[PDB]
């Protein structure tokens, strides 16, 4: 029941495109998938029906040719966690901790990267041995991905100079071409498959640096001793499906003694007085 | 050059190839009809004595002729504060005996003015015979590229050359590579479009590699001699 749910939640906004609020009383769908994150105190004007901000390309897209609802409500302060988690496989394949920041702050990228499955933020050390000026660190990469691409080359009268690909960081590079980290925007409803990472802070097993992942911001989402939360609402099917609601003028009328009413009593019509009487010859099913 | 196209028989009358020992070695450019631009790399003491030395012009396919149909060179005079450690003042001038009337497909370029407040990310063009893809062989046909001009700045990066770019050399091409002149291309004529007009800023003088990333082309400034270049003027007569 849509009054229900208004109710018992703080409702500050609410706004369905492509459908209407009046049909909904007594209709029926197939599938509901919701989607629920708090709102940083940066981006409001990111949650609009159509933007090419960062939110949209690395946190999450909302598709517009479909109908579907967006609510912000609010959440009270107390009694109240926020579980900030990377999703990334190969960010944490390499030994990613976790964020530690403080609390009632939500994280937010800025630019999505990704990488295929041949890729190691690590150089072969048999090859940076003959290396004087830039020399990377080095280490040894897990077998089925190759080792970070460096050439030595000479300009004028430098023989151990060797140059690596993504330089100076994947964010803002020189040359997009020659590194595997390539930008990427989130499709409707996936995730992004990770982060940055900065080669020269990488490399015992390769470990990179934990100040070395590029392309986060953090950001509180106290407003008015509340967190604002945004949640998303498409209904799939429409005018069918095993999934209605009891919005209709069926609403849990109440009950009258005196005049004789129509009768929708469990398949049964007619009409008559009521009257009061304590019985207690029913059961359960009865 | 690499990533360019086969140059047609236009308008490019500013490309003379100085040919030693019956083979090609460098090119070079030409201002008036009495002296010829090109690199001073090419001068070094076993490359001496210029009078076994011949100039070719307006000749696209480099196969017209065998030892003969040539101009000689009188005299060839270098850069005086030249070094060959950093390679400092990469500009020569060669002298011909010959009058060099002007004809069809025979136009010189005009020295730059100072003054000229060039953009910094200004299009240029290059062209020479130098390697097809990587340390390849003499292109038989006449190829031109298109590159981009980059500031001095961006170009003294410790990633790129760590500061090993002279006051008096320039930097050009695209950062991402692919679009670079290999082994061959020394001199080249480097125009830019101004006033509707050719305005030649540009000397090859060495590089590293070609098509590579954070390798890009570096050129001779010769803006800040060209009043020398008028200064041998005054040796002319």
């Amino acid at each position: 029941n849509l009054s229900t749910l208004l109710r018992l939640v703080h409702v500050d906004s609410f706004s369905c495109n492509n459908l209407d609020k009046s049909k909904i009383f007594g209709s029926c769908f197939n599938s509901i998938t919701v989607d629920k994150f708090a709102i940083p105190n940066r981006r409001r004007d990111d949650l609009q029906l159509g933007s090419s901000g960062f939110l949209q390309s690395s946190n999450y897209k909302i598709d517009i040719s479909s109908s579907s609802c967006q609510l912000y409500y609010s959440l009270p302060l107390v009694n109240v966690t926020i579980n900030n988690f990377n999703p990334s496989s190969w960010n944490r394949r390499y030994g990613f901790g976790s964020f530690n920041l403080s609390s009632y702050d939500v994280v937010y990228s800025d630019h999505c990267f990704s990488v295929n499955s041949d890729f190691c933020p690590c150089a072969d050390p048999s090859v940076v041995n003959s290396c004087a000026k830039s020399k990377p660190p080095s280490a040894i990469c897990p077998a089925g991905t190759k080792y970070r691409h460096c050439d030595l080359d000479t300009t004028l009268y430098v023989k151990n100079w060797c140059r690596c690909s993504c330089l100076p960081d994947p964010i803002s590079t020189y040359s997009p071409n020659t590194c595997p980290q390539k930008k990427v925007v989130v499709g409707i409803g996936e995730h992004c498959p990770g982060l940055g990472i900065n080669e020269e802070k990488c490399g015992s097993s390769c470990f990179c640096s934990p100040d070395a992942f590029l392309g986060w911001s953090f950001d509180s989402c106290i407003s008015n001793n509340r967190c604002n939360i945004f949640s998303n609402f498409i209904f799939n099917g429409i005018n069918s499906g095993t999934t209605c609601s009891n919005d209709l003028l069926y609403s849990n009328t109440e009950i009258s003694t005196g005049v004789c009413v129509n009768y929708d009593l469990y398949g049964i019509t007619g009409q008559g007085i009521f009257k009061e009487v304590s019985a207690a010859y029913y059961n359960n099913w009865q | 050059i690499v990533g360019g196209e086969s140059a047609l028989p236009g308008a490019w009358p500013w490309q003379v190839s100085l040919h030693v020992q019956n083979v090609h070695v460098c090119g070079g450019s030409i201002i008036t009809p009495e002296w010829i631009v090109t690199a001073a790399h090419c001068v070094e003491k076993p490359l001496n004595n210029p009078w076994h030395w011949t100039a070719f012009a307006g000749i696209l396919r480099q196969s017209f002729m065998f030892y003969g149909a040539g101009y000689q060179v009188e005299k060839v005079i270098s850069h005086p504060n030249y070094d060959s450690k950093t390679k400092n003042n990469d500009i020569a001038l060669m002298k011909l005996q010959k009058p060099l009337t002007f004809n069809d497909l025979v136009k010189p370029v005009c020295l730059p003015n100072p003054g000229m407040m060039l953009q910094p990310e200004q299009l240029c063009w290059i062209s020479g015979w130098g390697a097809t893809e990587e340390k390849g062989k003499t292109s038989e046909v006449l190829n031109a590229a298109k590159v981009l001009l980059i500031e001095t700045q961006r170009c003294n990066s410790r990633y790129v050359y760590d500061n090993l770019i002279t006051p008096a050399m320039i930097c050009a091409g695209f950062l991402q590579g692919n679009v670079d002149s290999c082994q061959g291309d020394s001199g080249g004529p480097l125009v830019t479009s101004k006033n509707n007009i050719w305005w030649l800023i540009g000397d090859t003088s060495w590089g590293s590699g070609c098509a590579k990333a954070y390798r890009p082309g570096v050129y001779g400034n010769v803006m800040v001699f060209t009043d020398w270049i008028y200064r041998q003027m005054r040796a002319d007569g």
